[PDB]
């Protein structure tokens, strides 16, 4: 029997965290442009 | 004016920083797909 | 001149919009990999 | 028996649609710069 | 000055080129996930 | 028996090569801005 499951959630979570860091930087870029 | 040039440069540096974060997200997504392939093969 | 400043700002706003579309593509790719993992585990 | 197949084509199709929306915006950015 | 405008335009064109390379990486990642799905189904 | 293994390494390698081409272009963009 195998009690292991597939779990790539840490890399996918890291990817989401970085896409979210990118989102905040794009909003800050727009704030500078609007100013 | 100097504020307009400073703001365009600051916005473009911030945009370049955002693109690097997306690039890093891509690297993590690649590691996730490699982990799916390893799990299937193993 | 004011056209050159307006065009740099408009191009950079359009570029920022393009990067957001790539960011959204990344989110959908992550959902696809999550769906592969769920299918294997289920 | 299982009649289910793996199908993540809708998320991958959505990703392609967004990469293609991005392509058109990058071409429009270049058009403004060339002008 | 004309050097500052030329440098902002050149940097933004280079940034746009970088974003296109990331977009192409995304297309290859999608092909990889499609290849995982085909392997599982086949 | 099946002697086939899953191998999407060429597409993932191509993706890495393009993320790396992008990195070098982002560094060149920054070099122009610093100047
Ligand atoms: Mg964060
Ligand atoms: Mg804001
Ligand atoms: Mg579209
Ligand atoms: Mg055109
Ligand atoms: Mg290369
Ligand atoms: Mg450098």
């Amino acid at each position: 029997i195998s009690l292991e499951r597939l779990d790539v959630g840490t890399n996918l979570g890291n990817a989401i965290a970085k896409l979210e860091d990118a989102k905040e930087l794009l909003e800050s870029s727009d704030q500078i442009l609007r100013s | 004016n100097s504020q307009a040039i400073d703001n365009l440069r600051a916005s473009l540096e911030t945009t370049n920083q955002a693109i690097e974060a997306i690039r890093q997200a891509g690297q993590e997504m690649i590691l996730a797909v490699q982990g799916v392939q390893d799990y299937i093969n193993n």
